């Protein structure tokens, strides 16, 4: 096809992995940093960073579907764990934390935090007693509440609005014992690359089952977030552009993952379903994945966005900067070619841990 | 000590825990307040998913730390 882009082989249940890989591969500034990670002395049967440079090199060069076989091997996984279905965001948090740890000490140290990390504040104020506490958290994604919210904007408001630590959840004022209080959360900084996880699930204890929320939830192509910052910056507005839509289809037990992307930051979108890559409309990538869509040939009821990726307008030429072979070290290139030549001559854990 | 857990709704609940508590204890203590089994719950603290077997102190969880509770949308 005239997509130029290539997909990934699915080893059994590895679509969650494939969908993530594309999302990260097209986070260009990140892909460069992976290329410059010292791995000459690493053991390929055990090196996760190596297997990533490998998948990224073939996704960039190969015109045939890339295998993710060696990547699971570097997780310390056996063949069966490649047949286990997992939450795509759970992978995101485990993999990126693993990799940020490996980049520590190298020249690309802390590249992951520079792209994905921001900060927020948690103000507590006792209702009856003069007592004000403050705490601050870092985040690499935001969990947006979905049930009952038209769109991203409303979901942010509920996130930042003022909650009530009443009755059975009073705040420990140490001296003043337990106290009714009011908690509120303001955002301090928003990262260059924004990861949103749409809380599309709940759990009922009376019935004891967890349900998928297939309700409608609207996300814009442009996401002005300045309102939710505590202090704004005029030279850098918190304006974001939609980059990736991670889509889970199915409800409850089953599942299948796909990712939609406009890698170059333009308007042209493509649908990466495992090895198949096809071009597609904006509507196919955005409106179709809003959810609550009534089971038609153009869109199924239980198919909807689960993760969204936004890139700051400001820092977007930087993040989506072009990746040539000029940015690929020669020492890497050789090692993968020699791997090709030697190849020519010839309870199950349900919790997604990486062991290397 | 008293930490914060942010449920699926988004509502913030409070948990009484010592820093020596294993994550399993914390998950089990969410089960008593929320009814969610420890199997199905994932805890996230500043981008690191919490790991059964470690303790709250190992992740530097202190008073007023907010843990984010999420589930699993499995997939293929
Ligand atoms: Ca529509």
């Amino acid at each position: 096809k005239h997509t130029g882009y290539v997909g990934l082989k699915n080893q059994g249940a590895t679509c969650y992995m494939n969908s993530l890989l594309q999302t990260l591969f097209f986070t260009n500034q990140l892909r460069k940093a992976v290329y410059m990670m010292p791995t000459e002395g690493d053991d390929s049967s055990k090196s996760v960073p190596l297997a990533l440079q490998r998948v990224f090199y073939e996704l960039q060069h190969s015109d045939k579907p890339v295998g993710t076989k060696k990547l699971t091997k570097s997780f310390g996984w056996e063949t069966l764990d490649s047949f286990m279905q997992h939450d795509v965001q759970e992978l995101c948090r485990v993999l990126l934390d693993n990799v940020e740890n490996k980049m520590k000490g190298t020249c690309v140290e802390g590249t992951i935090p520079k792209l994905f990390r921001g900060k927020m504040v948690s103000y507590i104020q006792c209702k009856e007693v003069d007592y004000r506490s403050d705490r601050r958290e870092d985040y690499y994604d935001i969990q947006l509440s979905i049930k009952g919210k038209k769109n991203i904007f409303e979901s942010f408001v509920d996130y930042v609005a003022v909650e009530q630590l009443d009755g059975d959840n009073k705040y420990d004022a140490g001296e003043h014992g337990l106290q009714e209080a009011e908690k509120g959360v303001k955002f301090l900084t928003l990262p260059p690359v924004l990861h949103l996880q749409l809380m599309r699930f709940m759990y009922d204890p009376q019935t004891d089952q967890n349900i998928k929320i297939n309700d409608r939830f609207e996300f814009p192509e442009q996401l002005p977030l300045d309102e939710f910052l505590q202090k704004t910056d005029p030279k850098d507005p918190a304006n974001y552009i939609l980059h990736a839509v991670l889509v889970h289809s199915g409800d409850n037990h089953g599942g299948h993952y796909v990712v939609y992307l406009n890698p170059k930051g333009d308007g042209k979108w493509c649908k990466f379903d495992d090895d198949v890559v096809s071009r597609c409309t904006k509507e196919e990538a955005i409106e179709h994945n809003y959810g609550g869509h009534d089971d038609d040939l153009s869109v199924r009821h239980c198919t909807n966005a689960y993760m969204l990726v936004y890139i700051r307008e400001s820092k977007l030429s930087e993040v989506l900067q072009a990746v040539t072979d000029h940015d690929i070290p020669q020492q890497l290139v050789e090692r993968l070619q020699e791997e090709k030549r030697i190849e020519a001559q010839k309870y199950l854990e349900k919790a997604i841990k990486i062991h290397n | 000590m008293q930490i914060f857990v942010k449920t699926l709704t988004g509502k913030t609940i409070t948990l009484e825990v010592e820093p020596s508590d294993t994550i399993e204890n914390v998950k089990a203590k969410i089960q008593d307040k929320e009814g969610i089994p420890p199997d199905q719950q994932r805890l996230i603290f500043a981008g690191k998913q919490l790991e059964d077997g470690r303790t709250l102190s190992d992740y530097n969880i202190q008073k007023e730390s907010t843990l984010h509770l999420v589930l699993r949308l499995r997939g293929g």
